[PDB]
């Protein structure tokens, strides 16, 4: 009588409270800095904002009743304390008897976890409020939030294959756009790296947040290129060159990505690199082939950012901005290559 | 000239 989604949730949070269990509480008291009130505060704050925004009718998302909000918050909290408790019990610092004051006082983890959870309720009630409404409403930087998604699938296995598929698809929304927003912290972190973009040998074959974002970004791109290379039936010897043009743009043109899509730069590298060898496929042969992937809409290649404002079309981008920023490297191939992961 | 003289339509 419930849906297979809302049904799993209520089995997930059976006879759990929306409060820490006596085993999460004891890991908290095992800390010099017991983190219970700062965690209890965040949860109050995220909630009061959740409810202030849920219940306000913007002319873009109509506003619903308070009665359901507190229902969608109580649940996201029960899951928080359950996934907090899993996460902390499995932490190899807990397992080697070490003092977890420093893990338990990273608020961006606490805030994105509660966020990730809130998305789970709303996805699983089929909510109007499509991602990324939740991170917007809560002022969360998608660059810092995406890192909780790989923690929550492995710290809650009672999650349907349609919950996970959801969590990986919003993780992919953050690696393809969203985190390359002008206001993202990816730019602050590339700055304190003297603007040094990590390459596919230093991340697939250095550590941190920049390396792990470009590790997941090089992974998503490589996957999307394999499945275009197959559908458009070109060499494994040229694909290994379209990847080195798609690395040149990320690495020696990383502004190109600002307020844009991963796919705009990947598709543009295909056409340019099929043409400077004698193995031509065309932007339509490519539009249609690409048109088939789960992340592929028309806006990506029919509404491309050109000026920062003039927007337009993927071909106008190749002619106005791309040809001029890449032709130098691309025409060296008529010159070392980069390694395709997997 | 590595330019696309194509004209996206539909």
């Amino acid at each position: 009588e419930f849906t297979q989604s809302v049904s799993r949730l209520q089995s997930i949070v059976a006879g759990l409270k929306n409060a820490p269990s006596d085993q999460l509480i004891n890991i908290f008291e095992s800390c010099v800095r017991n983190p219970v009130e700062n965690i209890m505060k965040i949860l109050k704050g995220i909630g009061e904002t959740f409810c202030q925004h849920y219940t306000q009718s913007t002319d873009e998302q109509p506003g619903s009743h308070i009665d359901f909000a507190v229902n969608r918050l109580k649940l996201a909290e029960i899951l928080y304390y359950k996934i907090l408790e899993t996460v902390m019990v499995q932490e190899t610092r807990r397992l080697h008897g070490m003092d977890m004051s420093v893990l338990l006082e990273q608020d961006i983890f606490h805030r994105s976890l509660m966020a990730c959870c809130l998305e789970i309720v709303l996805f699983a009630y089929s909510s109007p409020r499509t991602f990324p409404w939740i991170i917007e409403v809560l002022n969360l930087q998608p660059f810092y939030f995406y890192k909780v998604i790989e923690v929550v699938i492995r710290s809650e296995e009672g999650l349907s294959r349609d919950m996970v598929k959801h969590l990986n698809s919003i993780e992919e929304q953050i690696l393809e756009s969203l985190a390359w927003s002008h206001d993202s912290a990816l730019w602050e972190a590339l700055q304190v790296s003297a603007n040094k973009v990590p390459t596919c040998e230093e991340v697939i074959f250095r550590t941190g947040s920049l390396a792990l974002f470009y590790r997941k970004v090089y992974h998503l791109a490589s996957v999307r290129l394999r499945d275009l290379c197959l559908k458009l039936d070109v060499s494994n010897e040229l694909r290994r060159k379209i990847w080195t043009c798609f690395e040149f743009t990320l690495v020696h043109c990383p502004d190109l990505m600002k307020d844009r899509h991963l796919d705009q730069l990947l598709l543009c590298a295909f056409y340019i690199m099929a043409k400077v060898t004698k193995e031509e496929r065309t932007f339509q042969e490519i539009m249609k082939s690409y048109r088939n992937q789960p992340q592929a809409n028309s806006h990506v290649y029919r509404s491309v950012l050109l000026k920062s404002e003039e927007r337009g079309d993927l071909i106008k981008f190749y002619n106005t901005i791309y040809v001029g920023r890449v032709k130098s490297f691309a025409l060296k191939y008529d010159p070392p290559l980069s390694p395709f992961p997997h | 000239d590595i330019y696309c003289y194509e004209e996206f339509s539909d």
